[PDB]
RNA sequence: ACCGCUGAAAGCAUCUAAGCGGGAAGCCAGCCCCAAGAUGAGUUCUCCCACUGUUUAUCAGGUAAGACUCCCGGAAGACC
RNA sequence: GAUGUCGGCUCGUCGCAUCCUGGGGCUGAAGAAGGUCCCAAGGGUUGGGCUGUUCGCCCAUUAAAGCGGCACGCGAGCUG
RNA sequence: GCGAGAGCUAACUUCCGUAGCCGAGAGGGAAACAACCCAGACCAUCAGCUAAGGUCCCUAAAUGAUCGCUCAGUGGUUAA
């Protein structure tokens, strides 16, 4: 009895990581993927807006970006795999920071792995607006 | 940096004053530039010299159009070279220096499968203090029901050789240009009449 | 230096310093310079 | 806490911002300082008043004050500190403004000036960090009291010629 | 699945669940709850309603 | 919903518990709680106002449903029938 | 680890709470080797080109560029 | 209705309460040589005589000839 | 758990007293998890209010309100 689903929709917002703290920034780009408001709402598969993020370079930590903040990631058989780095250390990739951060908040499972597609950060700022031809409402944290 | 192209071709006594010298003498035919990759075509700086000669009525198309954007003349073989440039083509002319150190690399001779005692060395077991498992035979794989398993890497037996190789640091005795001839103490890789490539120290003393 | 997990004053001149995270102990005598890290 | 601010003459300040901007004769210079850490010229002299009191802001206040006042006496005179060469060989000279140590070393140390300060030399035995920002000569002259430190059985090296330092004694 | 639209409606004008629900509460008057949802999903016109009814019975 | 409509509609022939007056035609009055009879939006007592008028169309036995229950290692099975009744009625109220 | 410049809260003192610098066979880069199934599967240069099949055989069928099959070998190799 | 037991050999890998190399504070640190504590596991850490030994004793050297963990690591790997 | 002995006021230790639950107990919670916490499953229902616990995202629900505390990531392995 409960509403079905459509398709014809995928509303291309865009957010804007700078000086924002990377989590709440998190919580909502993670969100509106999962599905924010939603159409139908349902689960069975997204229909969460698909999210592009500027600058991410200029996100915001607190008190680590240099204690603390160590993303871990432990390559092959563990004969010493152990690879740790410095979030300030992301200054070789911001745009993993935040993609793997984010992707945490989204769901594990086959449909989730599908999710990190529509997630298309760029640290930049208008050069990524050129990676950017359909809609774009940018819809801002809060 | 720089470098060139070569055919190995056997090694040989040679006395530089009055101590006797082994060389590696390596033909570096004269290279032909087939394309130059530049930060702004192919997004990193590059080029591109080829070595043999080969008949064209081997040619595929789609080459001939490639070696023709040059009017080069087919080679059969191309390789690239980081940060390199010039006029023309590349000969060890001018390239290369007697007395320059060098780095050859080319492709190991090839072993098939070898055991673990020739390919990591190890040390297999006895020959008589009882037995089945005589030299080779590697011993133990890992340990127990913890990392009840074994590790990534742990050396057994497999295709040994057949690789590439780069051995760095080597004085180059001689050369007779106009004879792309060339020769360098030591031994460089693979079989003669296998490629090689000669380059700058990549970093040397 | 001397790291000890009880530190504390020797001699008029010790001068307990709390610097990054650290309680120190500085005084114009060496022997004195204690630590608890 | 801290207030009386003998801002002379020649000198010109530039609250402009976070930016306090200054200049004078010995060049014009620049200072930093918290925003709500209060401050502009009352009249003729100056000061930094502040927001709450205790501690958070008291310390940035006995902050402020002393580090503009350091853009004073450096415009306004300009700081220059000076060195001892200590112990048998030892020595200074000099290439174009670089000073050149020469303490024992199997070979000798060359040190060069950074961007905004002079060495200068007397007596190839005395040294002399002259320049403009307090921090910097006193953040250099410390690099050339580096490349040797006074020994605690006869003091050799650099030092801060009324420099005390008293010999632990040998045998 | 209803709880989870009945929201992302109750959020698209400026309420939310929590609240929404317990201002139709405010006014026994209303008392869906069941098809409240789908009247959020399928019928904005409505669910608009609803949602300011409440507003004027909470604040 | 929890026994007896509401809502707004068109007139369809929805089931729901059993309702007691059996036969047909029985002409049956549910109070109402929404609906938009003209795109009228119409919310809780502001409805009672109107109502539904819906008929007994029939009365029926469900799909049979076997209720199993089970718990390992003690043994314990359950095989049970089973299969709810309702009524069937045509919606037309104002 | 340890040593320091400028420096308040404690008108002094202070490697420090603003800030800044030096500093290990260790960390990161660097060296050699693998590497886009990096399914987020990238880039560049060149070649072939726009065929045929009636609502009865709805799609495969001739083909290009190219390659495989097969033969004869190899400093390649268990077989591939 | 079976989780093979001591030692060795082979293969390793990890912790650090570091044996040696690296950096430091204090020393009762003149220099040379040490002591001690702090930081630091990258790599390295010999060959023999006696004993099943593990250990330990000894020869001859070494920068050093570290201590532990992995079913007192490892018998569908060998020994026995 | 509470009251005792035994035991190093050690043990998912042992022996008694006594209450509760598991045993013969599903359901929610405590990541996972017999017994802890909230609760005792006659069957059906795309209905409703609550317990314990919870209301940034992975999951349901205030990133709620007011006055404070700590900058330690304390929170998210002890003491003299
Ligand atoms: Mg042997
Ligand atoms: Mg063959
Ligand atoms: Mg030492
Ligand atoms: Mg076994
Ligand atoms: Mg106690």
């Amino acid at each position: 009895k409960t509403y079905i689903p459509k398709n014809d929709e995928q509303n291309w917002v865009v957010v804007d990581a700078s000086g924002v703290p990377l989590g709440r920034l998190a919580t909502l780009i993670a969100s509106r993927i999962r599905g924010k408001h939603r159409p139908d709402f349902t689960p069975n598969m997204i229909q969460g807006d698909f999210v592009v993020v500027i600058n991410a370079a200029q996100v915001a930590l607190t008190g680590k970006k240099l204690d603390d903040k160590v993303y871990t990631r432990y390559t092959g058989y563990q004969g010493g795999l152990k690879t740790e780095t410095a979030r300030e250390a992301l200054s070789k990739h911001p745009e993993r920071v935040i993609e793997h951060a984010v992707f945490g908040m989204l769901p594990k499972g086959r449909q989730g792995r599908a999710m990190h597609t529509r997630l298309k950060v760029y640290a930049g700022e208008t050069h990524p607006h050129s990676a950017q031809k359909p809609q774009v409402l940018k819809t801002q944290p809060l | 940096m720089k470098g060139i192209l070569g055919t190995k071709i056997g090694m040989t006594q040679i006395w530089k004053n009055d101590r006797a010298i082994p060389v590696t003498v390596v033909l570096a035919g004269p290279c032909p530039i087939v394309q130059r990759k530049t930060a702004q075509t192919d997004g990193y700086e590059a080029v591109q010299i080829g070595y043999a000669p080969k008949a064209e009525r081997k040619v595929n198309k789609p080459m001939q159009g490639h070696f023709a954007k040059a009017g080069v003349a087919p080679t059969r073989i191309l390789r690239e070279f980081r940060g390199f440039a010039p006029d023309g083509d590349s000969v060890n002319v001018d390239i290369f220096a007697e007395g320059e150190k060098i780095d050859a690399t080319g492709t190991s001779k090839g072993k098939g499968t070898q055991g673990v005692m020739k390919r990591w060395n190890f040390a297999g077991g006895p020959a008589s203090h009882g037995s089945k498992k005589w030299h080779r035979r590697p011993g133990s794989i890992g340990q127990r029901k913890t990392p009840g398993r074994v590790y990534k890497g742990k050396r057994m037996a497999g295709h040994m050789g057949m690789e590439r190789v780069t051995v760095q640091n080597l004085e180059v005795v001689e050369i007779r240009a106009g004879e792309n001839l060339i020769l360098v103490k030591g031994a460089i890789p693979g079989a003669n009449g296998g490629l090689v490539v000669l380059r700058s120290a990549a970093k040397a003393s | 230096m001397k790291v000890r997990s009880s530190v504390k004053k020797m001699c008029d001149n010790c001068k307990v310093v709390r610097r990054h995270g650290r309680v120190l102990v500085i005084c114009s005598n060496v022997k004195h310079k204690q630590r608890q890290g | 806490g801290k207030q009386p601010i003998a801002v002379p003459s020649g000198v010109t300040v530039n609250a402009q911002d976070g930016v306090f901007k200054v200049k004078g004769p010995k060049g014009e210079l620049t200072v930093p300082y918290n925003t709500e850490l209060t401050v502009r010229q009352d009249g003729d002299q100056l000061l930094v008043e502040r927001p709450s009191d205790a501690q958070k802001h008291r310390a940035l206040h006995g902050l402020t004050r002393t580090l503009v006042a350091n853009a004073v006496k450096g415009v306004s005179d300009g700081y220059t500190i000076n060195l001892e060469l200590r112990g048998v060989g030892f020595r200074a000279k000099l290439t174009g403004k670089a000073l050149e140590m020469n303490i024992g070393y199997s070979h000798p140390v060359i040190i060069e000036p950074p961007a905004g300060v002079t060495f200068a030399v007397p007596e190839p035995t005395r040294i002399d960090v002259s320049g403009i920002d307090k921090q910097l000569v006193g953040q250099v002259a410390a690099n050339v009291r580096k490349v040797r430190k006074p020994d605690a059985y006869h003091g050799k090296g650099v030092r801060f010629v009324g420099e005390q330092i008293a010999l632990k004694a040998g045998k | 699945l209803w709880i989870q639209r009945i929201n992302a409606g109750a959020r698209l004008h400026g309420m939310n669940y929590s609240t929404f629900i317990n201002g139709l509460k405010r006014a026994n008057i209303d008392l869906n709850r069941k098809v409240l949802a789908d009247i959020a999903a399928r019928e904005p016109e409505a669910f608009k309603a609803l949602v300011d009814a409440s507003r004027n019975a909470r604040q | 919903i929890q026994t007896g409509g509401k809502q707004y509609r068109v007139s369809e022939g929805d089931v729901i518990r059993v309702e007691s007056l059996q036969g047909e035609a029985g002409d049956k009055v549910e109070l109402k709680a929404l609906f938009v009879g003209g795109e009228q939006t119409v919310f809780g007592e502001d409805a009672g106002k109107y109502t539904v008028q819906a008929e007994v169309v029939e009365h029926g036995r469900g799909k049979k449903i076997y209720i199993r229950k089970y718990k390992s290692g003690v043994q314990y099975r359950r095989r049970t029938g089973h299969r709810q009744n309702f009524t069937a009625i045509k919606i037309l109220g104002i």
